[PDB]
């Protein structure tokens, strides 16, 4: 992963989806979020998960620079994830403010 | 490359009507992996950038009114406005979003329907100031007509002249929805002072005969 | 809110090269593509190409024959389009727009456009000519007068009737290019009781050439 986001540290405020997450022709998922915080620049926590209690990462994050570079509120960013097959969950953010969206990918 | 074809290029509408715009692609915009058609619709008003209305053939961009419906698949797509409103008067473009190069249709312009109206025609000889300078422009105004389709021909000494004619249309009038047009015949001072009769003849669907204005230089 | 702010209008000579800019806000610049579009009157929208500023990757429409080059300054959230060996066919509005290749979200936010005019013409003042009715009179209750603005460069001009107080019944037509220079005209219709008993003057301003002309519409004489 890029050091750029790591040195920013993780974004702490709440994210919100801006539109329904959309499948690509490759079966990956593109999901856009809006960030409520003013602590940018910061790194967007973004993963797929099947177990909401362990939050063990499944699939992978494709986005090369998953960051919010603006310090003004309500900035948007697009994440792209490679989901596992079957049912899973998009998980954006960390802690009590994280948001989730169910996802299903066929061809297990 | 993928060719996008919109027809017709113009459509006359009335507030409250259902209007269906057509868009055809030279090859399928469907990607089988996600079974999505990569087709977008845009709205453009004068002096503004295009605005995204529909992506993926049928998904409305956030904030777009519900009266806009995108449908179709493969090579045939439509944009439907269930009940058109005055703010919907604009040019609509479809776009190949499927593969590069990205390509767009030529657009369909929505204009407002009103009652057919005959043009009022006025003819203007070259000003004496322009004649002093060495040029000669003969101008014909065709004002407040509907529909926009009209044709103008110029006749010199009873014989038709066709070279040196420039025509300019106003946009549909914001108040009475008519059109107006200027037709200008540009000559030199010498070839204008050779002949004597100058005539602009308007052909419009509202008259079985040409609507004519003419003048001779002799009289005053 | 997502915004793309483009640079100001350009007037270029044939064979020159223009650099257009697009500064973005409201989102992570290095997370999305910038697409460049060309729109000239008589043509629809044409795709010029794209850059992903976070990587430097660029793609071009072959039809531009390599004359376009895209660059970016990520510290400024700015994307640039350079278009070289300009011709008159490059006169157009150029837009930048946000995009996410791989998605089907399409071109969701657009800049306001930059106008580029390519011309070998120099700053030229217009000739303003009053257009009185055909001599002898119209012998009607209405009368239409005209004003001809010929041979100026560049756009725009401002045309008014009676310094703008006569605003009803006016049609000012779009300017057309004629032998490298612009020409427009305007008509005004008034009642026979108004003109010529009351003065009517067409006022034309062409700020580029520091010109401001008043041409009173005088009844024609033999
Ligand atoms: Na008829
Ligand atoms: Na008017």
């Amino acid at each position: 992963m890029r050091l750029k986001g790591v040195s920013y540290s993780l974004c702490t405020a709440a994210f919100t989806f801006t539109k329904i997450p959309a499948e690509t022709l490759h079966g990956t998922v593109t999901v856009e979020v809006q960030y409520a915080g003013t602590d940018g620049p910061c790194k967007v926590p973004a993963q797929m998960a099947v177990d909401m209690q362990t939050l063990t990462p499944v699939g992978r994050l494709i986005t090369a620079n998953p960051v919010i570079t603006e310090s003004t509120e309500n900035s948007k960013m697009m994440l792209e994830l490679d989901p596992p097959f079957g049912d899973s969950y998009i998980v954006i953010g960390v802690g009590e403010k994280k948001i989730t969206h169910h996802w299903h990918r066929s061809g297990s | 490359d993928i060719v996008m074809t919109q027809s017709p290029s113009s459509l006359s509408v009335s507030a409250g009507e259902k209007v269906t715009l057509s868009c055809k692609s030279s090859q399928s915009l469907l990607h089988s992996g996600n079974q999505k058609n990569y087709l977008a619709w845009y709205q453009q008003k004068p002096g503004q950038a295009p605005k995204l209305l529909i992506y993926g053939a049928s998904t409305r961009e956030s904030g777009v009114p519900d009266r806009f419906t995108g449908s179709g698949s493969g090579t045939d797509f439509t944009l439907t406005i269930s009940s058109v409103q005055a703010e919907d008067l604009a040019v609509y473009y479809c776009q190949n979003d499927h593969s590069y190069p990205l390509t767009f249709g030529a657009g369909t312009k929505l204009e407002l329907k009103r009652a057919d109206a005959a043009p009022t025609v006025s003819i203007f000889p070259p000003s004496s100031e322009q004649l002093t300078s060495g040029g000669a422009s003969v101008v014909c105004f065709l004002n407040n007509f509907y529909p926009k389709d009209i044709n103008v021909k110029w006749k010199i000494d009873g014989s038709e002249r066709q070279n040196g004619v420039l025509n300019s249309w106003t946009d549909q009038d914001s108040k009475d929805s008519t059109y107006s047009m200027s037709s200008t015949l540009t000559l030199t001072k010498d070839e204008y002072e050779r002949h004597n009769s100058y005539t602009c003849e308007a052909t419009h669907k509202t008259s079985t005969s040409p609507i004519v204005k003419s003048f001779n230089r002799n009289e005053c | 809110q997502v915004q793309l702010q483009e640079s100001g209008a350009e007037l270029m000579k044939p064979g020159a090269s223009v650099k257009l800019s697009c500064k973005t806000s409201g989102y992570t610049f290095i997370g999305y593509w910038i697409e460049w579009l060309k729109q000239r009157p008589g043509h629809g929208l044409e795709w010029v190409g794209e850059i992903f500023p976070g990587s430097g990757r660029t793609k071009y429409n072959e039809k531009f024959k390599g004359r376009a080059t895209f660059t970016a300054d990520t510290s400024s959230n700015m994307a640039y389009m350079q278009l070289s060996s300009l011709t008159t066919e490059d006169s157009a509005i150029y837009y930048c727009a946000r995009y996410y290749y791989g998605s089907y979200y399409a071109l969701d936010y657009w800049g306001q456009g930059t106008s580029v005019t390519v011309s070998s013409a120099k700053t030229t003042a217009p000739s303003v000519y009053p257009l009185a009715p055909v001599c002898g009179g119209t012998t009607g209750s209405s009368v239409t007068l005209g004003c001809l603005v010929k041979g100026y460069f560049p756009e725009p001009v401002t045309l008014t009737w009676n310094s703008g107080s006569l605003s009803s019944g006016v049609h000012t037509f779009p300017a057309l290019l004629q032998s490298g220079l612009y020409t427009l005209s305007s008509s005004v219709t008034v009642t026979s009781n108004t003109w010529p008993s009351q003065t009517i003057t067409c006022n034309v301003a062409h700020p580029a050439s520091s010109t401001k002309v008043d041409k009173k519409i005088e009844p024609r004489v033999p």
